[PDB]
């Protein structure tokens, strides 16, 4: 989450100069259902999803 | 452990599995009653399984102990993953011996180039999930703070160090968090984070345990 260029990165998005992208950056835990995804489709770095997608 | 070998028998006695209904992290046994791990592995009411071989079948050594106090480092930043270190106190003291044995804390940090042993039951596949039943081991050197910082610009703190192969193919992976990184019989680092697994130019990042030896020692003496 961060203001970025002409746009604004939400939740799990990392700001790339002028655009907000998702990252493959993750802690190495074992989420039963995988990493939690924001409304934009990105997965949060180190937060697990509470139910299968 | 992406691209590793089965440790077999029992050569990683200090290894432990953190369970919360299922395996979700690893950790190292510092001594009978304490277990060091990745602060991000913190969970309410963790159960430690020691002397594990297969994390599904009772391979002789089977010890499920509840954790009394799960003390997370007071500066761990859930965002930067800086100070990713946590101490676990077992409700009951673990049975030291030839099977389950403690790993030693370091007195001085490992110089880049040092060959270490990373171990865990985490995913083996780079692309796709293949979680092994048996403990996997991986020999890997400590990369230079420079190649580290270059791989993960600025993100690499003084409490972090890169280990693995810049080429890729061999690296720790999801399910390996909190596991040990032993170099010359000492606990040098804790499996922390990285980009994907075994990805080229994205080495595994680990917690510099040497910077936390004092804290570890004080925490144990007071709790």
């Amino acid at each position: 989450t961060t203001p970025c260029g002409p746009v604004t990165c939400s939740g799990a998005q990392m700001c790339e100069v002028d655009k907000c992208v998702c990252s493959d950056l993750h802690c190495k835990v074992k989420c039963e259902h995988g990493f939690k995804k924001d409304d934009n489709g990105c997965e949060y770095a180190c937060i697990c999803a509470d139910a299968p997608q | 452990i992406v691209g590793g070998y089965t440790c077999g028998a029992n050569t990683v006695p200090y290894q432990v599995s953190l369970n919360s209904g299922y395996h979700f992290c690893g950790g190292s046994l510092i001594n009978s009653q304490w277990v060091v791990s990745a602060a991000h592995c913190y969970k309410s009411g963790i159960q430690v399984r020691l002397g594990e071989d297969n994390i599904n079948v009772v391979e002789g050594n089977e010890q499920f102990i509840s954790a009394s106090k799960s003390i997370v480092h007071p500066s761990y930043n859930s965002n930067t993953l800086n100070n990713d270190i946590m101490l676990i106190k077992l409700k009951s003291a673990a049975s030291l011996n030839s099977r389950v044995a403690s790993i030693s804390l370091p007195t001085s940090c490992a110089s880049a180039g040092t060959q270490c042993l990373i171990s865990g039951w985490g995913n083996t596949k780079s692309s796709g999930t293949s979680y092994p039943d048996v403990l996997k081991c991986l020999k890997a050197p400590i990369l230079s703070d420079s190649s580290c910082k270059s791989a993960y610009p600025g993100q690499i703190t003084s409490n972090m160090f890169c280990a693995g192969y810049l080429e890729g193919g061999k690296d720790s992976c999801q399910g390996d968090s909190g596991g040990p990184v032993v170099c010359s019989g000492k606990l040098q680092g804790i499996v922390s984070w990285g980009s994907g697994c075994a990805q080229k130019n994205k080495p595994g990042v680990y917690t510099k345990v040497c910077n936390y030896v004092s804290w570890i020692k004080q925490t144990i003496a007071s709790n």
